């Protein structure tokens, strides 16, 4: 159907998932400050 | 037109369901 | 541009057209079969038949035409009456062809399927409901019983037990029987006559059969009284007027705008109408008064119809009724005739000036005559009416057996015998 | 010939002509024996003071009760002797005076019309009659829940400005009015620029402008000050109104949010916005197969007996929403299932779905043009709204503007997480509470 | 009749930014909302800790 | 209840014993308690549980 | 108010028999004001009934003058004891302004039934004369309550006079009933759709024959024989007698022994009923129509 | 009075007239 919107919003959630997803586990990473 | 014993029709209820007549 | 061009075909179907420069491109089909052809077992057919347009043709599945029409953004129309049943169709200038095709299969390719058929019963009451709010609506049909016997009195609305009564097979017979190339009349508006004429004889040539005209309707006197608890009564009194297509019906059509008035001024107590004034003079405060005339092929019905209060009823009646006598006494004002004509002509024009109103009036001729009278000659015809003409015409009204219908509290209501 | 592309080209155009005292002239030729003459007035209910409310209404009635030069009901007979229909109407902003007539009797018309435009017979003969007639009506007007519910909605947001008030105003001023205020309000707002004049029919322009001329070149009809042009931004208030009454069968319920003014590009997009939803009512031949999501579904379970939408854009303001009717026990349904039909647009919307609506509005405006009078009415508002503008073909261009992004840009403004107002009438009872609707307007993405 | 109603004034509870009715409600609206939500977001956070 | 996520699993129809449970207007904090009670019960359940492990 | 719903349940059952349904509409055709008033609440009239209305109508039409009490097997004194005691109130009484004005007309109502119901009646005399008896003779002359089950009734001319010129199932009876200020005599028929008009004149013109001076005097006797006996067999029952007792009361206030009644029965002359019968065809007649009207004539065909 | 009346059904809109 070539769903147009929600494609960007999709990237967000998994990312919105992704960032905190480590913020739970906490391990080797790069930036501190 | 049904009367023939009498003049016309009827209305009765007391108990017993109800009765129409000639 | 060019004016009305109607081409008699071999099929008996008259294809009339113009072309405009306008983007509006419209078409409609007019057919002679109305209520009046429903027989005792044919009742309600039209009433429901008219409601069928959404079904599945043999050409197309119902669902298809649905998503078909809105996609165009075009529009379809359906209309019925006592005489001429009609479908109306409109869309933008360019694309009519696809929809033109659709017009065909509808009347061309009918399908009747019980599940399709029967499931649409409930629509009827919902339908039959809303119109019945206005008693003026409710008043009309019962009236036709009082003036006739057989056909014209037949309702536009399915009788109640007649509702669970409608099978498919019945329709398809009535479909083909009253549908013939002879009785079908097609009108174009802004489109090339050839594309009109192209498809014309093509799909639309079938038979034959049945115009069966056996209803003379036999105007017959009588009255009917039906009792409600309303505080505002509705009653009418009508005598048979002439058939359509003569200055006689026009004489009444004169005589209506003589006495009767569609409001030309809002809120105004209408002075130029004698009767209304002739009423309120001798009567008291709210009420409403109008004289009624309508005609058909084989007859016409002219009279007056009143709405007043319970005691008000009989009072209004003679005050109105005897007022009519005065003109039937030879009382007339010839300038009024002019103003009436002035009204009559203009009001006629202002109706015909609209496209669709004109659209009707075009094909209204078609199933009637098959020619087109220019409005000019019409206006000339309007002038042609003599004064004593309408007078004697008016004389007939009081001079013949008259019919009544009664809607409201009848508490004070006289019968015809008081009149 | 006729092609929808060509047909935009061949038009009699609107005409422009000025008078000296501020009256505007205009015209179009219908090649027609008949012509619709009218007069438009921008004097709004929102100009009148609170005491002045309902006056013009009351006044409008007074006009044809006979005028300064021509007393009562000698007036009608002439127009009737002519045979011309005569009518007038009012609106919170605008009041109308107009006649359908042949081009022949045109000359008297103006000079008839002109007299009463300002010169008015002012006599207490009518003042009590109308007052009683109006008091009759005011108490009778309670019959149609429709006209009922509206005014509530105005007062709901537009409380604080005259805009929200009744046209007909409080029952009390109906009793309390002296025709001084009338003459006074006759005095202020009936001078030009406030006045706007037009007509349409077989008339072209010149043969109008000659017999325009001297009354009403003119009688002035003036322009001095009478403030300028006094109006104010009206307050847009998120709120609710609930009148709970359990007797009646149904509850008229409609919902709205404020919108832009008359003139604006967005004024266009909103036209197609409502083209999307469509509307359903009982007796439409629609059936379940309709394309519009609610028209089919809200009919499917008959979650509504009927519904429609409305769009009106004021000078500085505009209104958006729908008006619907359903049985009470199910009322919750519509409300739940109305919203998304806004919301799903705001994200996922589609081109093709608009085409029909794109087509429809095209289909819509074109069909608007039948008959003499409608063009006549257009001119007046147009002048009061966009002025001269009849962007006829340009409309399509204005329509051709439209894009899927264009839309999903528009609704982004006025809908997603906004503050609606609530208009409702008994049996409101099951109506979801406010705070739901609010947290119900914006999705959580669900 | 129906006509005599007029909404009573709550304004004490309001804040003055919209206290002018000759303001379009839309102008403060922009900044108006977030501060409300600002709490919403704000209040939420520490919870997660 | 058209496409309402309450009825789609039959289960959530039961869940409408709460959302739409009507409620009285004037209510003391003193009506928090009924709901307040169950709170302790839960939080407990875990504590003695993990405690139960090493004991 | 709570007893409203009973009405429809009531108003329902009687309306099964169209003969019931036929009676009331009829009275419209023969009158205008009062007698045509139904025994059954009009439909919108149902939500229409307040208490106060009753209590007025209670006392208004209730008076010691208009109240008539009958005992049966009990001491007259205990009867007479309580009699004047509680039952003496007013007064007010009796508001007779309804003459009912017998007025011609017909009414036609359309159903889909396969068996039509139609009647035709002319005004007969008031009760309490040999004239009403002449019709009451003339009824049992033509009309028959069945004296033999299943029997095709030969002694009734009309029924025979029908079936002779007519066909398959139908039923025929002449109708007479009277009141104080008038009486209604005619016939009422039930046949099939095409059967309708056929039965009509075949029955209708048959009536003319007796109106032509055709009579069989022994029949008059048999009619009397029937009339007397059938009357007796009605009066012989206690309750039937009970009615007939007090039926006199609100009418006259005396008691005619059945003997003199029987004597009165004999008193009717032959040409009497004849001329009485002559009136029937000789006056404006009324019709009511129940069934398929497809073939149904109007009065103008009659 | 009335036309007498008319009947309108069709598809998307509808009404009754006189
Ligand atoms: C841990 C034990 C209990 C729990 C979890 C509990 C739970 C609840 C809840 C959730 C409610 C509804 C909210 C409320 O009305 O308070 C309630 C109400 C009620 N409970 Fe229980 N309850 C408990 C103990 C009791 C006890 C011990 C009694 C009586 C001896 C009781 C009798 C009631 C009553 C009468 C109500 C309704 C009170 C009102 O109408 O305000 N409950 N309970
Ligand atoms: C309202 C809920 C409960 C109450 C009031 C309760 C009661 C108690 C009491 C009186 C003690 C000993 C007090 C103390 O050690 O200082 C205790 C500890 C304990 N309870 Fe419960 N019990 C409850 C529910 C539970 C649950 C849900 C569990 C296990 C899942 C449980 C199991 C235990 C265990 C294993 C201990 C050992 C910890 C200890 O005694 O120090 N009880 N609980």
């Amino acid at each position: 159907q070539l769903a147009r919107n929600w494609v960007p919003t999709a990237s967000l959630w998994g990312a919105v998932g992704a960032v905190g997803l480590v913020w739970a586990t906490d391990w080797r990473l790069i930036l501190d400050w | 037109g049904q009367a023939a014993g009498r003049p016309l029709v009827a209305s009765v209820s007391l108990n017993v369901p109800a009765s129409v007549r000639y | 541009p060019q004016d009305l061009e109607f081409t008699r075909l071999p099929n008996g179907l008259v294809i009339a057209s113009l072309e405009n420069y306008a983007p509006a491109s419209r078409i409609g089909l007019f057919i002679k079969a109305g209520s009046r052809y429903e027989n005792s077992n044919n009742l309600g057919t039209s009433h429901l038949l008219r409601l069928a347009s959404s079904l599945t043709t043999k050409g197309a599945s119902s669902f298809k035409i649905t998503r078909g029409i809105e996609a165009v953004g075009g529009k379809l129309s359906v209309t019925s009456t006592r005489e001429n049943m009609a479908y109306t169709v409109e869309c933008l200038r360019d694309d009519v062809d696809i929809l033109m095709e659709f017009l065909l299969n509808v009347t061309t390719a009918p399908e009747f399927r019980r599940w399709e058929v029967a499931a649409l019963q409930p629509q009827l009451r919902i339908d039959k409901a809303v119109a019945l709010q206005n008693p003026q609506a409710h008043v009309i049909e019962n009236l036709h019983a009082a003036a006739y016997r057989n056909a014209l009195a037949n309702s536009l609305y399915c009788p109640d037990y007649r509702i669970g009564k409608v099978t498919p097979v019945e329709l398809h017979d009535y479909v083909q029987n009253h549908f013939t190339s002879a009785r079908m009349a097609l009108i174009g508006l802004g489109v090339s006559h050839p594309v009109l004429k192209q498809v014309a004889e093509q799909f639309l040539n079938i038979r034959g059969g049945l115009g069966l005209s056996g209803a003379k309707a036999k105007y017959h006197g009588g009255e009917i009284r039906e009792q409600n608890g309303d505080s505002l009564v509705h009653a009418a009194l009508v005598a048979e007027s002439a058939a359509i297509g003569s200055a006689e019906a026009n004489a009444f059509s004169v005589l209506q705008h003589v006495l009767g008035a569609g409001p030309h001024v809002k809120r105004g107590s209408n002075a130029t109408s004698s009767l209304y004034q002739a009423v309120a003079k001798g009567v008291h405060q709210p009420f409403d008064v109008s004289a009624f005339n309508a005609s058909y092929s084989d007859s016409g019905l002219f009279g007056f119809y009143t709405i007043s209060q319970a005691a008000s009823a009989g009072d209004v009646i003679k005050a109105a009724y005897n007022q009519v006598k005065t003109i039937a006494q030879g009382n007339l004002s010839n300038p009024d005739v002019q103003a009436a004509k002035n009204k009559l002509k203009a009001g006629y024009l202002m109706s015909v000036e609209s496209s669709e109103g004109f659209l009707d009036e075009v094909g209204s001729q078609a199933l009637a005559a098959g020619s087109y009278t220019p409005p000019s000659t019409v206006l000339q015809q309007i002038d042609a009416v003599a004064d004593a003409d309408v007078i004697n015409a008016a004389k007939k009204f009081v001079s013949g057996r008259k019919s009544m219908a009664a809607s409201g509290n009848l508490g004070h209501t006289p019968f015809i015998d008081e009149l | 010939t006729a092609t929808y592309a060509q047909a935009l080209q061949s038009v009699p155009e609107t005409q422009v002509s000025q008078l000296d005292n501020g009256l505007r002239v205009a015209s179009e030729q219908s090649s027609q024996p008949t012509c619709t003459v009218g007069v438009w007035i921008d004097a709004g209910s929102r100009y009148e003071s609170e005491k002045n409310n309902g006056a013009g209404y009351f006044v409008e009635h007074l006009a044809f009760k006979g005028t300064k030069n021509r007393p009562g009901n000698a007036l009608e007979k002439e127009v009737e002797s002519m045979g011309a229909h005569l009518n007038a109407y009012s609106t919170r902003e605008h009041t109308a005076y107009y006649i359908k007539a042949l081009s022949k009797d045109l000359p008297k018309a103006v000079e008839l019309l002109a007299d009463i435009v300002q010169n008015c017979s002012l006599e207490d003969s009518q003042i009590e009659k109308e007052r009683d007639v109006i008091l009759q009506e005011l108490q009778e007007n309670d019959t149609s829940m429709r006209d009922v519910v509206f005014n509530y909605l105005h007062a709901t947001a537009f409380q604080g400005t005259p805009l929200a008030q009744s046209v007909e105003g409080p029952s009390e001023n109906v009793r309390k009015l002296s025709r001084a205020d009338l003459t006074e309000y006759l005095s202020r707002h009936y001078k030009a620029p406030r006045m706007v004049l037009a007509a349409a029919g077989g008339l072209e322009h010149r043969q109008l402008l000659d017999l325009a001329q001297k009354h009403f070149s003119g009688l002035s009809g003036t322009y001095d000050e009478d403030a300028v042009p006094t109006l104010s931004p009206c307050r847009f208030t998120g709120s609710q109104i609930c009148h709970r009454e359990d007797g009646l069968p149904l509850a008229h319920v409609a919902i709205a949010v404020e919108g832009p003014g008359w003139a604006h590009p967005d004024n266009v997009a909103l036209q197609v916005a409502n083209a999307i939803i469509g509307h359903y009512d009982c007796t439409y031949g629609g059936g379940a197969h309709l394309s519009s999501p609610l028209a089919s579904i809200a009919a499917t379970n008959k979650l509504c007996q009927s519904f429609q939408t409305f769009n009106i854009c004021y000078a500085d303001t505009g209104l958006l929403g729908a008006h619907f009717v359903c049985d009470h026990m199910s009322i919750d349904d519509m409300m739940f299932v109305l919203q998304g039909q806004w919301m799903r647009l705001c994200t996922s919307a589609t081109e093709s779905e608009v085409l029909r609506g794109k087509n429809l509005l095209r289909n819509a405006l074109v069909s608007h043009l039948d008959g003499t009078t409608p063009v006549c009415e257009d001119i007046g508002r147009s002048l009061l709204t966009y002025g001269r503008r009849i962007p006829l073909a340009e409309w399509e261009s204005r329509i051709a503007e439209v894009d899927a992004r264009v839309v999903r840009e528009v609704c982004s403004k006025y809908f997603y997480d906004q503050c609606p107002a609530v208009a409702g009438f008994g049996p409101i009872e099951q109506l979801p509470d406010y705070n739901r609707i609010r947290s119900g307007m914006f999705w959580l993405r669900f | 009749s129906h006509t005599d109603i007029k909404v009573p004034d709550f304004s004490d509870y309001r804040r003055p930014e919209v206290l002018d009715s000759t303001k379009s409600s839309k102008e403060s609206s922009e900044a108006r909302k977030g501060f409300s939500y600002l709490v919403t977001a704000t209040t939420t956070v520490g919870v997660a800790y | 209840m058209t496409n309402i996520r309450k009825s789609h699993p039959l289960m959530k129809i039961v869940n409408n014993a709460f959302i739409d449970l009507p409620a009285p207007s004037n209510i003391s904090s003193w009506w928090n308690f009924g709901s307040l009670l169950g709170i302790c019960l839960i939080l407990q359940i875990l504590t003695g549980l993990f405690l139960a492990m090493h004991y």
